[PDB]
RNA sequence: UGAGCCUUGAUGUGUAGGAUAGGUGGGAGGCUUUGAAGUGUGGACGCCAGUCUGCAUGGAGCCGACCUUGAAAUACCACC
RNA sequence: CGCGGGGUGGAGCAGCCCGGUAGCUCGUCGGGCUCAUAACCCGAAGGUCGUCGGUUCAAAUCCGGCCCCCGCAACCA
């Protein structure tokens, strides 16, 4: 299956297949089917690549893939010009919420690396 | 264990004793024994072996008679095994045939070779035994 | 008793593949109650697998040009 | 000059013949065991093999070129 989106939703539970869609959530799934009505227990017969005609647009009121993706660079770019401390972390991959760097900061900075 | 046909086939050819290009011919002439037409194969062994990169031979012939154009390229072990053309070709034009691969060989040898450059010279039909050519 | 070397059989297990695909060429015919795969059966390479092999049974079928696969039937002829 | 051998992890040594993608020993670094140290144990990193070509599905491996070292033999402008 395809939807709006650039990348494809997988033949499935319609709900699980959203969720997996980059941008929309499990709720933001939840939320586009009560505007479309589309539920799971009505007749599985008669389903067509056709129907999600509906689901193209009213997913294009909310930005997501590429357009999201956007977002987050410029809001990225410009921490990054601002010089602003929570930037910083951005740019030396460490912590940018206040998390310790002691200990248990793997995630942001990465694997291992020998002294 | 070995059956009549090859048995028949040891009997006619006496591999053990070298031969000459007239009786070797004549041999495989009466060695074309099978129901399709089938095609004379080279058995020559060279003194010389590709195992040296650099005496490594690559090479190609054209044949009046035809099989007209051949291509030739030496193994590890360093033997010759191509096809001169069709068995019911006329022995006299398959001697010419041979021989013309024979001086393009020669040609083809490099200085490098240490040796004999021809170890043996043999023939054989698609089923025939190898007679040794003179 | 060692080496050269003649001859006979035996012996090759990287692998998708069926498998125990060493190099090349001719190469869809070899084979065949005078016994096809296979069996009993005795050993071999033994990597324990594919084959071969004293005799008998089976009563005619085997390798397939299908796939796989640098590479093909490895059916058929020689050398290393 | 001829013939033979060698160069592979910091170091040393295999693997080479018979091509099947490269190990060990010692060292290093981290952890463990112990009151502590060694020994020991576990994990990690390190060269794709002196170099350069050829061959091939594929090269430390096979064949050449070159460099260095060594052994023996050879050398009457």
């Amino acid at each position: 299956a395809r939807i709006a989106g650039i990348n494809i939703p997988d033949h499935k539970h319609a709900v699980i297949a959203l969720t997996s869609i980059y941008g929309v959530g499990k709720t933001r799934s939840k939320a586009i089917l009560a505007a479309a009505g589309i539920a799971e227990d009505v007749k599985i017969s008669e389903l067509s690549e056709g129907q999600i005609d509906t689901l193209r647009d009213e997913v294009a009121k909310f930005v997501v893939e590429g357009d999201l993706r956007r977002e987050i660079s410029m809001s990225i770019k410009r921490l990054m010009d601002l010089g602003c401390y929570r930037g910083l972390r951005h740019r030396r991959g460490l912590p940018v919420r206040g998390q310790r760097t002691k200990t248990n900061a793997r995630t942001r900075k990465g694997p291992r690396k020998p002294i | 264990k070995l059956t009549k046909r090859m048995r028949v086939i040891r009997e006619k050819v006496d591999a053990t004793k070298q031969y000459d290009i007239n009786e070797a011919i004549a041999l495989l002439k009466e060695l074309a024994t099978a129901k399709f037409v089938e095609s004379v194969d080279v058995a020559v062994n060279l003194g010389i072996d590709a195992r040296k990169s650099d005496q490594n031979v690559r090479g190609a012939t054209v044949l009046p008679h035809g099989t007209g154009q051949v291509r030739y390229r030496n193994d590890k072990n360093g033997i010759i095994h191509t096809t001169i053309g069709k068995v019911d070709f006329d022995a006299d034009k398959l001697k010419e045939n041979l021989e013309a691969l024979l001086v393009a060989l020669k040609k083809a040898k490099p200085t490098q070779a240490k040796g004999v450059y021809i170890k043996k010279v043999s023939i054989s039909t698609t089923m025939g035994a190898g007679v040794a050519v003179d």
